[PDB]
């Protein structure tokens, strides 16, 4: 699986 | 490295969002609390605009892209959540201030055996988390990752059948859906 969020 | 302080989700052909499943749009999924955004944005906010350019029907990958190149402070058009409003927000990216918190945390072995742990994490509440995923592999040896999963309502889980002994990795992830939320907690342990 991978992270469904990103931080900008 | 300027950061605006908050987490995205979505897009087209994206991994989903935990607020509205059926749309694709880009959501503030989490916010810092001390940071740019902390007192502008909140968690389920959709991005319809940033610095003029269209969030409508973008792609993941690009709202990251853009977001992350912009100058320093970002102009958002966002709608939020009857029922809806379509509001303007300025947002000036920060050095600045904060590692962000890790989801969930404070990963724990409170008992063991030769063979056995039982862990526990603090509940993460900001967001809906359909399961914890538990995985733990030898640490930097020759071995595959294990895993399993928990019911979003439980807080420790035990791993069992282990090689007596040995430095394990543990890692534990909060899914809402087949992906998880970003910053998995992990642990090493003999
Ligand atoms: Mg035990």
């Amino acid at each position: 699986p991978q992270p469904v969020d990103s931080w900008v | 490295s300027p950061e605006l302080g908050f987490s995205i989700s979505g897009g087209v052909g994206g991994r989903g969002n935990p607020f509205r499943p059926d749309d694709d749009g880009i959501f503030v999924t989490r916010v810092q609390p001390e940071g740019p955004a902390s007192k502008l944005l909140q968690p389920g906010d959709k991005i319809i605009q940033a610095n003029g350019y269209s969030f409508i029907n973008i792609e993941h990958g690009q709202a990251v892209s853009l977001l992350k190149t912009f100058q320093n402070t970002v102009e958002l058009i966002i709608v939020r959540e009857g029922a809806k409003q379509e509001i303007r927000v300025r947002v000036e990216k920060d050095g600045g201030s904060g590692g962000v918190s890790s989801v969930p945390t404070n990963l724990e072995v409170v008992a063991a055996t030769p063979t056995s742990l039982l862990i526990s994490w603090d509940a993460y509440r900001e967001l809906p988390v359909s399961y914890y995923r538990i995985t733990y592999g030898e640490t930097g040896g020759n071995s595959p990752v294990q895993e399993f999963t928990v019911p979003g309502s439980k807080s420790t889980a035990t791993i069992s059948g282990l090689k007596p002994g040995v430095d394990y990795t543990i890692t534990v992830y909060a899914h809402y859906n087949y992906h998880y939320y970003s910053s998995p907690i992990s642990i090493n342990y003999r």
